[PDB]
């Protein structure tokens, strides 16, 4: 599965 | 250990919003078996800080907008792209 972290 | 859930004014500024999520529905879970949205850091001092937003935190709405069970790249975009003012609906953990 995908690990995703997005900083905004 | 209550679970309360709390209001979050933020004012997008130049430096964003000063958060960022991790999780979403398909994805690695931030937190258990539980593939929500999660805050995974809060830029000190930024915007998100500033209104009270705390790692752990767990994204139920944006201005309204349910993300409760949104994928990674939806709760992005509804974060980047609905308003200069976010009210987020969180919950979190509190001693």
């Amino acid at each position: 599965l995908p690990s995703f972290e997005t900083a905004l | 250990s209550r679970l309360e859930q709390y209001e979050i004014h933020i004012e997008r500024t130049a430096a964003g919003l000063g958060l960022s999520i991790a999780g979403g529905k398909g994805s690695t879970p931030f937190k258990g078996d539980d593939d929500g949205i999660f805050i995974s850091r809060v830029t000190e001092a930024g915007p998100a800080d500033l209104a009270g937003l705390k790692v752990g935190d767990k994204v139920i709405k944006v201005n309204g907008i349910v993300v409760v069970d949104a994928d990674h790249y939806q709760a992005v975009q509804v974060l980047k792209a609905c308003g200069a003012v976010l009210v987020l609906v969180v919950q979190r953990e509190v001693t």
